[PDB]
């Protein structure tokens, strides 16, 4: 429409990498040798159009090192593919549980670099009146040196007042990460993303890349859970993996103190992704 | 039971004008663990049957949820 960074029909599909809500994903090497990701959205065009578009406009501002950068698009012959830099390491979750991935796990540092990294990611978008609405471990791809990049903006929204927008639309996002307040009320703010971040935060600490797992007890919502631990019941150090005695006693009391601050019942008492990004670094600092 | 219960919910959806085809799309999205986008109609029908839906939310193995997925799929035909 207003754009012309628009590539056109490559090859025939070499079944690869991913699968998506509305669409598929393929790893396709370009004419210039570039490793590029392709999010073909021809499977079930169940309003897969508005999302596709919002992801073109909201993302054609592709100017950040903590967001997945879009190369091109295609609306030619009913198809609607999207093109991105291939991400060597897949999403963050695939490094926190999922299945496989040799060389054991991530460090606490590597975990914090990726927690802080991801934060600038959101903070930025909150600076630009952008709510992501769907912040989660799967949406935080990593590249060759494990640098975090946000993705799937399709559900995202933009604000007028630039930051202080307290707008309201239809409820959307991943069932465990969704702001409960947002859910129960409908009023959407930029903090609803802060909540969702608090969730990822622990999802990094714990490796309970389950967030919402329906098999243990009423300890099912990692959000409801790590809260009842570090908010009051025990400051539990028992929630994490074979992370060992690697985390300092002090950085850990911060890292969580914040993650809990992110999950406050009302957005009111949450911290703007600004503080959260400072506190994060501060704990990585507290550690070494 | 569960098949008896599931039907009650497909009924509401249809009786409350809810396009049940779409409702199925969200129940798939919900159980898979994919970004959901319920309508006002659909979302309040569900919270009655899945109370902890805001937090816990339609599991894979939740009997009723499995039944409802089918109970809808059939009715779509």
């Amino acid at each position: 429409l207003v754009d012309l960074e628009e590539a056109t029909n490559n090859f025939d599909h070499k079944f690869l990498i991913g699968h998506g809500v509305f669409g598929k994903v393929y790893k396709g090497v370009l004419r210039d040798g570039a490793k590029v990701a392709l999010k073909r959205r021809t499977p079930e065009s169940s309003q897969g159009i508005e999302e596709f578009e919002t992801e073109i406009e909201t993302l054609s501002f592709c100017r950040h090192p903590h967001l997945v950068s879009l190369i091109g698009f295609c609306d030619e012959r009913n198809e609607m593919i999207l093109i991105y830099k291939y991400m060597e390491n897949g999403n963050l979750k695939r490094h926190l549980y999922g299945s496989d991935l040799p060389t054991m796990s991530m460090s606490w540092e590597q975990r914090l670099e990726i927690c802080i990294g991801a934060a600038r990611g959101l903070h930025y978008l909150h600076t630009r009146a952008i709510i992501h609405r769907d912040v989660k471990s799967i949406n935080i791809l990593l590249d060759e040196n494990f640098v975090p990049k946000i993705t799937d903006f399709g559900i995202s929204k933009k604000g007028t007042e630039l930051g202080q927008t307290h707008l309201s639309t239809v409820v959307k996002g991943t069932l465990g990460y969704i702001d409960p307040e947002y859910f129960i009320k409908g009023r959407l703010t930029e903090k609803s993303d802060v909540y969702s971040f608090g969730v990822v935060l622990f999802e990094v600490l714990c490796a309970r890349s389950a967030i919402v797992q329906s098999l243990p007890r009423e300890m099912v919502n990692l959000a409801e859970w790590a809260v009842e631990s570090h908010n009051n019941g025990q400051l539990e150090q028992i929630v994490d993996p074979n992370l060992a005695d690697k985390i300092r006693p002090e950085s850990l009391r911060k890292f969580g103190d914040t993650a809990v601050k992110c999950l406050a019942l009302s957005s009111e008492d949450r911290p703007s992704m600004g503080d959260v990004l400072w506190k994060l670094e501060y704990a990585l600092r507290l550690q070494e | 039971g569960a098949v008896a219960h599931a039907n009650s919910i497909v009924q509401q959806l249809v009786s409350e004008g809810a396009d049940i085809s779409h409702t199925r799309n969200m129940l798939r999205n919900a159980m898979n663990g994919d970004a959901v986008a319920f309508s006002r109609v659909e979302q309040n029908i569900f919270r009655q049957h899945f109370p902890n839906m805001p937090m816990h939310g339609i599991s894979r193995d939740s009997e009723l949820a499995i039944e409802l997925r089918g109970a809808l799929r059939r009715a779509v035909h």
